[PDB]
């Protein structure tokens, strides 16, 4: 662990953080859509036309 | 003067993450739109027969 | 206790003056007793059409073979008698003739250069002799694998463009060339506005300018019948050319992407990025411990005999990539690692490697510009390309501006999701198909 | 010419896998339990296929089908009890196998160990679903409680539970689903076993000493083949003793009364193999905590390689670690006993203490003791 | 990991007699029994004590549970 | 005091009984493998023979005669300097990687 607690690793982390956030957004949308989770979709415009 | 397609590439298609997010959102909206449109088409083709088209007569 | 900044400030400054005909006379003065004076001409294969391609190489071959004022032996005798070394180099974009000589021999050197540039005999018997020599030299150049793979890279990358043509030219053109074509080439491309007289070392700029006014003044920039050659931007075509010759011992592969022009500011960050990628040969002592990840892995697994990264820049386009020689069964692995390094620089470059690349670039810049010959070459090429000799202080400032963010930006612009141009020679069966190579140019994670 | 065993592709694979595989000479009888697991899996697959030739999965006919197998089918009782007791033998050998891996530090083969944990989960699921198939009182109610455990999961919860149930409660849909899954899972186990063997062959086999045995390797065909056959004969001895002499020793008698959804059996307990996890679950009062504890009981094997702080792979030369390991084994025996016994005053505290001690031994005590051992050996 | 190139070993000489010219069970009892006793002596110090604790807990647990089921006379007294 | 309990552990651990030495029983991770390949040939051959003899003894479930057991004082940590150097070099490489 102490090996990765270094400034260069922090730099790499900052570099990949937006990508990780985007992948998280992809995962969230995927989950909501696949399950048709109504709790989230209710707010989504013109997807609320269903249910 | 970038075209529409070049704009789409440089905005969403360049990095796979934004590509996947676009695919997911498009998937959701396309699912909704296609479902609505195809259902409309099928209903129109079968207009006058479907129970939803005639339930009002027997309901209430 | 001079510092690097102070040393850059103390560098002698190039003084550029222009003769009325358009010849630009440039000089950097040093205390050295030896000087290198040369004429750089903005003529090359990129300015040649199909039928006259290779005429520049022919003219270069026979330029030292005699003048109207002094016959063929006379020029060589004068040059050797004063102890000078006369040499010429022809590239796709530039042609140069430079004389290494003592400072006291500057006037005679300038006379000889003017005679070579202007009053070239182009005698027919010498033309036939040089024709035979050039055909033999083409046959010899077939052996040099690196030159062949780079010529293939230019052919496939800039197909349908004049840049694709080789400097030497096809053998058919060589045998079909005539005295009229060589004379026409000299008349069309050797013009005073397109020439630069550069000197380095113990040269006084006033004396050099006066000698230029004495000798080069007659040369004119007027084009006969107003037939003015017009520069043409060259299209970069992503393509793959594979000369599969399994008999060859090792496989040479050169892969490149379109790069900036000479004057584009993005050259400096790209040079820093290439320095980060680095260069490796089997004879390097550093081996596994070398900082370059590609070099370290290549040394550990003996993937490649040699690999180097090149940044070839032309006026409006350039070839940015690397050339690696490897075994038949290690090509795919080396390509994978090279593309991985490219994508790593594009996506997740770090400050430390950027500092290393900047330092390497600074050392290369300062070390290369050492001696009268490289300094004069830099002066001439900088005047022809940049229109100005960029001082080392300006180079240092531009390097210092480079940061990890800059490197990531420029590498993403030039290297990421861009169709590459690949040339392979030898046992290149394991070289991945172009679809796989293009797929490697982007990361599904990013 | 070439040797057909080496040259032919399928024969090449079989040869490298079993015939001329380099194996350490010193591996003891504990290493035979892997081949015993393989034999148990094959025997279970054949036995269950022959049972399925006479088993109908409808709730109306399931118990009657098992009675038909036991009585009318020629030698059907032999097959049915071979299956029932082979499940127990499978779990005995699995527990001994994982114990060998823990004791001799075989978990350092990371991918093999993880595939083994996956296999353990699959085998446990297979057995749990299979026990429902006779559709006895105990089968129905154990299924009810074990599936109702899933309701503790927040949010999805009841939705997931009813999806597995196929309805509001355990019923015909659940029985048929469990039959189909119980059929298909052993084949996935057979494929994961091939993956497991591949990963192990990448690194060879560990020895009881825990020191690399490349210097001393012997061909598997001339030695461990006859050793594994002897182990299989001993396993058949024990299993056939169970099947013939004491056919209903490891089974609860209340599985012979047809399942009645309106009446709870006098005691609801899982089979003996699940009893330790049942006790661990019962120890924690909160439902979600109990489910998470039950999952962690098995998943700690995943964390076992990371918790290895000793400089010696095997415990053969780690006496204090040996003492801790046997304490853990006794703790597992205690957890089994508690799970068998009802939830009353004496057993509740014993179960809580046993669960805490199990987790403590695996997580804290063993690494600290290993560090102390390293300090003792002047490391 | 083929048999040829597993590891590097030097100057080790091994003599092995055939199965047919040697007895299958040399001193199975004369030497086996003392060896087993030696193995048991070393192992029993470590394996046994943890299980001994379980027997105590099993006995105590069974006794305590039976005691709890037995009636408390004081409850029905008075 | 401490040497008493350390000597106890040395006897408690059986690697002396098999004729092994402490460094023979270390787990062969990458650092240990590099240390082994850095051993002088005499030390290496001694190591491999010791381990082979120990494996043979464990195969037949026998132990070396009492007089031939390794002594706690006579045990020599042959691999310790090489392994320490390997660990130090790895630490330096990690440190350079950190920043
Ligand atoms: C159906 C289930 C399984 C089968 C068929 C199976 C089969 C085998 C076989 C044949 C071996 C060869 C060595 C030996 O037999 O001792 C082996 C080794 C091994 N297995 Fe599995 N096993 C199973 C379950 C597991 C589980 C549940 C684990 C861990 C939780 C596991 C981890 C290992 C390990 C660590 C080894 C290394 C043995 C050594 O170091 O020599 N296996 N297994
Ligand atoms: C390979 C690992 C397997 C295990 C651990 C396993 C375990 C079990 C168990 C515990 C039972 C309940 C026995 C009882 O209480 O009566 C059972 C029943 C059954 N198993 Fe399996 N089984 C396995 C493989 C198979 C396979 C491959 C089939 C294929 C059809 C199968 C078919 C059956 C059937 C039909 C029953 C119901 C008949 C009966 O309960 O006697 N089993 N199994």
């Amino acid at each position: 662990l102490s090996r990765f607690l270094g400034p260069r690793y922090r730099e790499l982390a900052r570099n990949w953080i937006p990508t990780a956030s985007m992948w998280g957004a992809v995962g969230a949308v995927g989950l909501v859509w696949a399950t048709d989770w109504r709790l989230i979709l209710d707010w989504v415009p013109y997807i609320n036309g269903k249910f | 003067a970038p075209t529409l397609t070049a704009r789409l590439y440089s905005l969403l298609f360049r990095r796979t993450s934004t590509f996947a997010l676009t695919i997911a959102v498009g998937a959701l909206f396309f699912e909704r739109a296609f479902d609505q449109g195809a259902d409309a088409i099928y209903e129109h083709i079968n207009q006058g027969k479907l129970w939803k088209h005639i339930k009002h007569k027997y309901e209430n | 206790t001079a510092t690097y900044a102070q040393a850059l400030q103390s560098v002698p400054e190039t003084q550029v003056s222009q003769l009325d005909n358009g010849l630009r006379v440039a000089s950097e003065q040093s205390s050295q007793p030896t000087c290198t004076v040369g004429v750089w001409i903005d003529a090359g294969s990129r300015y040649e059409n199909e039928k006259n391609n290779g005429a520049g190489y022919f003219v270069e071959h026979l330029a030292f073979k005699g003048t109207k004022n002094r016959p063929g032996s006379a020029l060589e005798k004068e040059v050797e008698s004063m102890g000078a070394h006369l040499n010429a180099y022809s590239t796709r974009e530039h042609t140069a003739y430079y004389i290494k000589a003592l400072s006291k021999d500057l006037p005679k050197a300038v006379e000889l250069l003017a005679d070579i540039v202007q009053n070239c005999s182009l005698e027919d018997s010498q033309i036939e002799k040089e024709r035979d020599v050039i055909l033999q030299e083409l046959q010899e150049n077939d052996s040099s694998m690196r030159d062949v793979v780079f010529d293939y890279l230019h052919a496939t990358a800039f197909q349908g463009t004049p840049l694709a043509q080789s400097v030497e030219g096809p053998s058919e053109n060589v045998r079909k060339l005539s005295r009229a074509d060589l004379t026409e080439y000299v008349s069309q491309h050797y013009k005073a506005p397109r020439m630069v007289l550069a000197a380095a070392g113990g040269v006084e700029h006033r004396q050099l300018l006066d000698l230029a006014q004495k000798h080069f003044s007659s040369l004119s920039g007027t084009y006969v019948e107003d037939a003015v050659p017009a520069f043409t931007p060259c299209r970069f075509t992503g393509s793959e050319i594979r000369h599969r010759d399994d008999a060859l011992p090792l496989a040479h592969v050169a892969i490149a992407v379109e790069g900036p022009g000479w004057a584009n500011p993005d050259n400096v960050p790209l040079q820093v990025a290439n320095a980060i990628i680095g260069h490796y040969d089997s004879t390097y002592g550093g081996g596994t411990h070398m900082s370059s990840t590609l070099a370290s892995v290549a040394a550990t697994r003996k993937l490649c005999q040699s690999f180097q990264t090149f940044n070839i820049c032309y006026a409006e386009t350039g070839l940015l990539g690397a050339h690696f020689v490897c075994d038949n069964m290690s090509i795919d692995d080396m390509m994978f690692f090279l593309q991985g390094q490219w994508m790593r620089l594009c996506t997740s470059a770090t400050e430390s490697e950027v500092v290393r690349g900047k330092n390497i670039l600074r050392n290369a810049l300062v070390s290369h510009l050492d001696g009268t010959t490289p300094v004069c070459e830099d002066i001439g090429r900088s005047l022809l390309t940049y229109g100005r000799r960029i001082p080392l202080a300006e180079w240092e400032s531009r390097i210092a501006e480079v940061d990890a963010s800059v490197v990531r930006e420029v590498c993403s612009k030039y290297f990421y999701d861009q169709c590459p141009a690949v040339a392979g020679l030898g046992p290149i069966e394991q070289l991945p198909d172009y679809n796989r190579i293009r797929s490697g140019m982007f990361w599904l994670r990013f | 010419m070439t040797n057909i065993r080496k040259s032919h592709p399928l024969m090449k694979i079989i040869n490298n896998a079993f015939i001329d595989l380099p194996a350490p000479s010193n591996i003891s009888s504990w290493w035979n339990f892997g081949s015993l697991l393989g034999i148990c899996l094959i025997l279970q697959i054949l036995t269950g296929l022959f049972l399925a030739m006479h088993y109908t999965s409808d709730t109306t006919t399931a118990f009657s089908s098992v009675t038909h197998i036991c009585r009318d089918v020629n030698y059907g009782w032999v097959i049915r009890y071979l299956h029932a007791n082979g499940a127990s033998m499978f779990f005995i050998c699995l527990f001994i196998h994982v114990g060998r891996g823990l004791y001799y530090g075989s978990y350092m083969f990371l991918e093999t160990w993880n595939i083994g944990v996956v296999l353990l989960f699959t085998v446990m699921a297979t057995a749990f679903m299979g026990y429902v198939l006779p559709w006895g009182q105990m089968s129905f109610w154990g299924a009810t409680v074990i599936t109702n455990l899933l309701s503790a999961i927040p949010y999805i919860g009841t939705d997931l539970v009813e999806w597995i149930w196929g309805g509001f409660s355990v019923d015909k849909a659940t029985l048929t689903r469990f039959f189909a899954f119980h059929f298909i899972l052993p084949f996935i186990i057979t494929a994961l076993a091939a993956v497991h063997l591949l990963f192990l062959h990448e690194t060879g086999s560990n020895n009881p000493t825990g020191i690399s045995s490349d210097m001393d390797k012997i061909p598997f065909h001339p030695y461990y083949t006859i050793k594994d056959i002897l182990g299989a004969l001993f396993m058949m001895l024990i299993l056939l003793i169970l099947v013939l002499f004491s056919p209903d020793l490891l089974g609860d008698p209340d599985n012979y009364t047809p399942a009645n959804p309106l009446n709870t059996p006098p005691h609801i307990k899982p089979e003996w193999y699940f009893l330790f996890a049942y006790a661990i679950l019962r120890s924690i009062p909160n439902k979600l905590g109990g489910v998470l504890a039950l999952v962690a009981s098995i998943l700690i094997l995943i964390l076992m390689p990371m918790l290895h702080t000793s400089k010696q792979r095997s415990m053969m030369f780690r006496p204090l670690s040996q003492c801790l390991f046997w304490m853990l084994v006794a703790d597992l025996i205690t957890l089994t006993w508690i799970g068998g016994q009802p939830v009353e005053h004496p057993f509740i505290i014993i179960g809580q203490l046993a669960s805490i001690l199990y987790f403590l031994i695996i997580l804290v005590l063993m690494p600290i003791t290993s560090i102390i051992e390293n300090n003792l050996l002047k490391w | 990991r083929e048999f040829g190139h597993l590891t590097r070993m030097r100057h080790v000489i091994t003599y092995s007699l055939s199965p047919f010219e040697q007895r299958a069970f040399p001193h199975y009892f004369t030497k086996g029994i003392p060896n087993v006793l030696r193995r048991t002596r070393a192992c029993i110090l470590r394996v046994a004590p943890p299980f001994v604790v379980f027997y105590l807990v099993y006995t105590w647990g069974t006794q305590e549970f039976e005691k709890s089921k037995r009636k408390n006379p004081a409850a029905y007294e008075n | 005091w401490l040497e008493g309990i350390r000597k106890w552990y040395y006897n408690a651990a059986g690697f002396n009984k098999l004729g092994l030495m402490r460094d023979d029983t270390i787990y062969e991770d990458d650092d240990v493998k590099e240390a082994i390949r850095r051993l002088p040939e005499n030390l290496y051959n001694d190591r491999v023979f010791r381990i082979k003899r120990a494996l043979d003894l464990t195969m037949r479930q026998q132990i070396l005669p009492k007089e031939q057991w390794t002594k706690y004082e006579e045990d020599k940590f042959y691999l310790e300097p090489y392994l320490k150097e390997v660990i130090r070099e790895r630490k330096e490489r990690e440190e350079w990687a950190k920043k």
